[PDB]
DNA sequence: CACAGTGATGCAAA
DNA sequence: CACAGTGATACAGCC
DNA sequence: TTTGCATCACTGTG
DNA sequence: GGCTGTATCACTGTG
């Protein structure tokens, strides 16, 4: 005998689909005589109390403009969004969670990791003060997603997603806060909750707002508020804090209000020009924030000191629109180790056609130095050309291994001296921006930063002035300016990075070809479903029932 | 009446349906663009040039004194006279609506040159509720100048709004509204006449009538072919407004409405049915106390026009309407409508 | 407790991989405290009785150029090619079963079937008599299939496939010939059995052939020989026919010797030129055979009796390369129906613009047309487009209902008889090249199929002038010409369809990913295990056991 | 020696690695193309037109009494002197060795287009087997010519042959052959300092003599650093052929071979290890008995020759080599090769 | 006339 | 310092 | 009450 | 002695 949650657990977990388990169970049926293995519907029966809107649970204060029902689980994305041929053409299908009843869901499948972290710390395990929920906020855009044939839009080949993921869970104890949960692997697929599926382009902002509003409404409601929800036994309160720092670059520019990748002002975090930057290098301070980008907005459309374009684009520092997300300003350590990558990939170029006493080049010499530079990579690292740059590649890329194969088409032996230099102040840097406890796993490291960032600027303006003389990369100036502060703000960043959301894609993509309806009106829905399974605790315990 | 197929140059994924187009002493303006003004046109507001059928989209840039308005999706405008044009409402692309006046000018021009001049007036007294899809006209009596503005759609208001239903719409209210531009003020009134709600019709102005014909009611559901006047006095003591409904009117939403002569329309295109499409032309005259509507030839619509599902436009103000078609190849590629132009 | 070969059937018929099937055993065992799956170690050890390499068989006489071992499994694909500095360079990677014992194994896997078959037409089980089987064979070549890192040559990001299937088996008992096995699902990919998986351009004519000629070697050895098996305690004797037919015309044409692409000559079995194909349509016989192409191919080479260039090509009729596998004669039920979807498409865009009667225009109006055409085919028959045509957009397609809906963009009412009356008669002649078995599926189609060619043909030659005066396409040709004579010869042409390949190209996408080893000096052999196993009578027969 | 690069046109694709180059009064032409001879160039073979640092090949006709040669990509061939061109043996596109002797002339040239023949010479007596990677050059002595034929590579025999080892390949016997073209008659010599075979050496031939120096023996998988000298003497009556070692050869295995001046040839390129490339250049001065081998400038290499693992190229016929290195980047791409010319003064 | 899924729903059978 | 596979092989541990 | 199987508009390899 | 569990190897994919 096998009980439906161990079976459902095996099947959402081995990668399983419906059709598959059913031939599975009936072979197996048929050949031992007994029922080993439950039914599909017993299956589906036991998965209602996993998905969301089936807890009851109360808000206190009651939410603003958010239903007060404890039983809605999968709602059109649109939310309402009028489809008459009168208005606005709407070419979208989405589907999404409530933000409120994916945390109580969340929270009730880590209701068994929350008793036993508070009895692993000592405390009683009936206490129901008030605990505070770090919760994690991603979205993505992802491409070439192939649309599919029947009734429906004329849906774009795109696909947004959002998605949540809890980091920790604190409670109050005295004069101190202590820690009942805190998660192992941050920016693993398996806990990343999915909570919005829309398939629209990323650049198009009206849709891009149609379908997000309500999420972030709710969200905002939510912010001050309490929950109060029964957890085995007691009934106990919590609290949020949200943090999205999954966003990249372009959709942090994008929702944030401020202007196009390519621009004067490159830093998310502060407000410092290019060529500002290229001059400094160093010293830099955090200085934007959602309510100065609103503000800024509201300056930029009033013009109350009567500039010029000019004058008020400076005024007003690149916010040309009006934010509608709140993002903390932080660093993807993911994009930042490929933009890093990139520009290393880029400098190796420029040195094995010795630019820096040959100004000028011809168009069809760069191309014959980057296809030297390609076959040597695969001679000697084994890596072949790619066309984008990926994690791997970077990963590969800024070892000294790499260093000391390039050199061999460098002629000189001071460019060598220099490159070789530069890799190891960058290996020097990276673990601080990468680890999920740099206090802890890399404190000499961390404290030896702000003179190796020092040092690499001085390097790049001496020996690279050729590349980086009144233009600096942005992703090299955000770590060699702002990764010490981030780092005494928060804790950690690489725990907070887009890791998560990038390989809930790759499930994504596996979900949508062969474990979902293939009709263009099911898909998102069963998506959707089978994610927020797979990323479910309560499951994953069972497939660690080995060891125990 | 002949059509004529326009190409586009290098922003034509700046056109999106509810774009409103200018008229000033000839020259033609674009405003309404799809996403946040980019660093090529920061002021939102291009150039409209068509030569030997050809479209061409040139940024311009505002004066000092000038407001930087939102890009709006669904305005309500009206030419106002030195020749301004006052907008109100629309819907900017966060999706949220706006409730301010907007009054564009031309400052200095130069040789094809424009620099336009945006000023914000603020409303006071029974202001209108944010809405999208309403109709701003001017009237003339006694020597004295007011607005005139009718309902529209907008949001449930913010005690009965639930995210679940964040992006519905219901019409407003049928009131009409006098706007004092001099002041900046407004007064409502609520006529017995009308009792329901419209949306996207059209108004043509008079001296001192304004007509109200088509429209879409969310209500009920339907497109109703009703036509109204409405007749404001300004004596000096407080406004007086009638309304009155005349037989004749026709059932179509979202139309084009262009004045080729004096004292002469042209109503083109518009919907009949969610899936019908209105492919006839109306003309209307207007004379001191009546006017008569009536059916013009209709123009050799091309194939891909008759078979399209929506489509948009708006009016240049010599006789000709700008109005697209959207061309369902948006996969990796980027011409994405079929832009033509019509003479009348 | 469920026995290893269960297990096996189970784990490899659900796509599952080691490592889930290790996860669901170790969870199963903690949970029940029984062993109720087998372990890993168990299910490998199954696994060698099913792959080639295990029974034991003779030749009589021994194969040519063969080795008389009989436990050879995945040997390398290149053969003892010369990877030395100073020969001609090798940038792939092969992995293949010897073609005798791979056929033994796919015999082997088949045994119940050929018993109950022998035991179903009341004929003894234990008949030794001499089998008669013939095997289907397909090579396709794949794209966009994505080099990996690592140390190795540069492979391209292309694959070749070669596979094989078992269709019929025979048994002469007295003076006819009864069938003990016929295969139900021919275009299925569930016996598609693999033979030799290759990284390499299908037009890499030195590589191809560098590769696929121990196959061929093999397969002419076997061709004049007799196979002893052992079956149900009884020795067996068995004789092969094998038949080439997967191939698409690209390849067929590239591995024939014949010219390749467009060209004068447009048919891969008769002599006919394109100018002459359009004039006739109708009348014509097939004359192709590989003896024949290399006839061809010598009198091009020694050019007997000095001709100029044209002339001799006019001789040799287009056979400027010599041949080095033999394909019988045959049309693609698959190719087929795409080229004619996409000569359809491309009729229906020129209707619509009234190219009959304007006969010149734009290229910004072809292009108006094409997407007036590809925004009322989404409106209607709910078809988004597509860059190049596929199956399911050609059954689509080739529907009456595309042809009404496409009828209210053509003004001309004239136009609409003549191309309902273009797509009944092509819909009247698909399932004759299309069913599995003509004569018992659609005998009246079958047998008024010369008319209906006749009626298509004139209705080409007359209404649609405009683009088929001087030029026709090669599927056309063929399908006006020659299917009442391949169908007389052969019995079907659904049955001999790439379908197959195909649909297991399909597999090898999915496994190449998750069902094999990430590096490039075990992947290959990886995928061609599974897919051996995948495609095995024996554990697919464990999944209906149900019923 | 001056090295400059060289772009080519649209028949890029077309050069393969084993092509051949011929020269006739002073045009070169290219033969031994990739892949079946295609609707454009039937005959397979090209105008190799070099003008202002850029390739272009265009087709050439052949004539009526030709035969349309299949394209070898190993050959070994010779000049003859009106002058025309033997070839022999090579590989076809269909991977399989050939035994045929074609000779090749030049039947008609009005301006800048020349009509080709290729006659096919029939072998008869002791024929030597199918290979590739052979040498064969033509002696002159007391005013007859004959050819010597030395050593290849080649498939095992029909009786030995297993489709497991299919494409396996085996060093020929280390006999010489001498060839008529007159009567087109071979006679096989057993030559006792001949004892190991080899492959992709370099062969001179002066007056009377032919000087075997390099090559590749797959038995032992070494390259031996040993210069041989045949010499042939052609009497009335039956041929003699002797054989003589002489110090000062040096290892190379597939070199590019050309002629400066009178008596004076430059050799270049090659491999002198399997992951070693010889990137030294050597001069051959020729004399009535003597020979002397010496070391040359190395020419200044470029970045991408260097660290290239293979090479090839062939000789232009005056004083010029043309070389190419493979690119790796092939996906997507249509240049897989990158052509460098070399002139030796 | 490709074929084995893709999952939720509803109705028949036990 | 991403993380959960991808499978065959070899060695240690248990019945 | 619990199982089992057919149905719906679609997929992918071409 | 046979069966079973687990670490190791160079890689994947979502960016
Ligand atoms: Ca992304
Ligand atoms: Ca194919
Ligand atoms: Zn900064
Ligand atoms: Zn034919």
């Amino acid at each position: 005998g096998l009980q439906p949650a161990v079976c459902l657990a095996i099947r959402v977990n081995t990668f399983l689909s419906c059709s598959q388990y059913h031939k599975m169970y009936r072979t197996v049926k048929a050949i031992t005589g007994r029922q080993i293995f439950q039914p599909l519907h017993a299956l589906r029966n036991a998965e209602k109390v996993l998905l969301p809107g089936y807890h009851p649970f109360e808000w206190q204060p009651p939410l603003k403009n958010v239903s007060s029902r404890t039983d809605v689980g999968i709602i059109d994305g649109l939310s309402g969004l009028a489809s008459s041929v009168d208005e606005y053409p709407v070419d979208t299908i989405a589907k999404r969670f409530r933000y409120d009843s994916a945390l109580v869901s969340a929270l009730m499948d880590m209701e068994e990791d929350i008793l036993e972290g508070m009895r692993s710390q000592d405390l009683d395990d009936y206490l129901n003060g008030p605990f505070t929920v770090v919760v994690k906020e991603s979205c993505d855009g992802m491409g070439d997603v192939s649309e599919k044939h029947g009734s429906g839009p004329a849906v774009p080949e795109k696909a947004v997603r959002f998605s949540f993921t809890v980091m920790r869970i604190t409670i109050e104890h005295g004069s101190q806060n202590v820690k009942v949960f805190e998660e192992p692997k941050p920016n693993s697929e398996l806990c990343c909750k999915p909570l919005c599926l829309m398939l629209a382009d990323e650049s198009d902002h009206e849709t891009l707002t149609a379908i997000l509003s309500p999420l972030i409404a709710e969200r905002e409601a939510m912010k001050s508020s309490e929950l109060t929800l029964e957890m085995g036994g007691i009934p106990r309160t919590f609290k949020f804090i949200f943090r999205g720092t999954g966003y990249d670059e372009k959709l942090v520019r994008e929702v944030e209000g401020l202007e196009a990748s390519g621009s004067v002002y490159i830093c998310t975090l502060c407000d410092t020009t290019r060529l500002e930057a290229s001059q400094n290098l160093v010293f830099h301070s955090i200085t934007r924030s959602h309510a100065e980008n609103l503000q800024r907005y509201e300056v930029w459309r009033s013009n109350p000191y009567h500039e010029s374009v000019e004058e008020l684009r400076d005024r007003v520092k690149g916010v040309s629109a009006k934010p509608f997300i709140e993002t903390v300003p932080s660093i993807d350590a993911l994009h930042c180790d490929i933009g890093n990558a990139a520009e290393f990939y880029k400098i190796f170029q420029l040195e094995i056609g010795e630019v820096y006493k040959h100004p000028n080049a011809s168009k069809e010499e760069r191309k014959r130095w980057q296809a030297t530079l390609d076959k040597h990579l695969r001679k000697r690292m084994n890596l072949k050309p790619i066309m984008r740059m990926n994690g791997n590649f970077a990963r590969k890329l800024m070892t000294q291994e790499t260093v000391d194969a390039v050199c061999e088409l460098i002629p000189s032996e001071e460019r060598h001296e220099a490159l070789r230099e530069l890799m190891d102040l960058y290996l020097k840097m990276k673990p601080v921006w990468r680890s999920s406890c740099p206090a802890k796993e890399c404190p000499e490291s961390l404290c030896q930063y702000s003179f190796n960032s020092q040092r690499f600027a001085e390097l790049l303006s001496t020996k690279f002035k050729y590349r980086y003389e009144g233009k600096i990369t942005n992703y090299f100036h955000k770590t060699l300016a702002h990764v010490p502060e981030i780092i005494e703000r928060d804790g950690s960043i690489g725990a907070w990075a887009s890791e998560g959301n990038e390989s809930g894609n790759k499930l994504f993509r596996r979900f949508r070809k062969m474990n979902a309806r293939q009709s263009k009106c099911y898909e998102m829905e069963d998506v959707l479903k089978h994610h927020w399974l797979y990323t479910s605790k309560y499951l994953q315990k069972f497939m660690n029932a080995h060891n125990a | 009446m002949s059509l004529q197929m326009v190409t586009v140059g290098h922003n034509i994924a700046l056109i999106q349906p509810g774009f409103s187009l200018m008229n000033f002493d000839g020259q033609v303006f674009f405003f309404g663009q799809k996403g946040w003004p980019k660093r090529s046109c920061p002021t939102g507001v291009f150039h409209f040039d068509i030569k030997q059928n050809h479209l061409k989209l040139k940024p311009a840039i505002f004066s000092k004194d000038s407001c930087y308005l939102p890009p709006l999706r669904y305005p309500a405008t009206c030419s106002y006279k030195k020749h301004q044009y006052i907008i109100h409402g629309g819907k900017t692309p966060n999706n949220e609506l706006s409730d301010k006046i907007y009054i564009m000018s031309v400052a200095c021009k130069n040789n094809k040159k424009v620099t336009f001049r945006c000023t914000e007036k603020d409303l006071v007294g029974d202001v209108p509720e944010p809405r999208y899809g309403h109709s701003i006209d001017v009237v003339y009596s006694r020597g004295k100048s007011m607005g005139v503005l009718f309902g529209g759609r907008s949001y449930m208001p913010s005690t009965q709004r639930t995210t679940e239903k964040w992006n519905s719409v219901a019409d407003c209210l049928p009131h009409v509204f006098l706007i004092d531009f001099e002041f900046g003020c407004a007064t409502s009134y609520i006529l017995p006449e009308l009792q329901d709600g419209l949306s996207f019709h059209v108004s043509i102005a008079r001296n001192d009538t304004v007509y109200i014909l088509g429209g879409h009611s969310l209500a009920s559901n339907i497109r109703p072919a009703n036509l109204y006047r409405i007749r404001v006095d300004l004596p000096l003591g407080t406004p007086a407004v009638n309304c009155t409904v005349l037989p004749g009117g026709i059932s179509v939403s979202s139309a084009i409405l262009t004045q080729t002569n004096n004292d002469e329309f042209v109503i083109v295109g518009g919907y009949q049915l969610e899936n019908q499409k209105r492919m006839v032309c109306s003309l209307v005259s207007l004379g001191d106390n009546t006017i008569e509507i009536s059916e013009m030839e209709t123009p050799d619509w091309t194939s891909d026009i008759k078979h399209s599902k929506i489509w948009f436009g708006s009016n240049m103000g010599n006789g000709t309407i700008f109005l697209g078609i959207p061309g369902d190849n948006k996969q990796a590629m980027s011409e994405a409508f079929y832009f033509y132009t019509l003479r009348c």
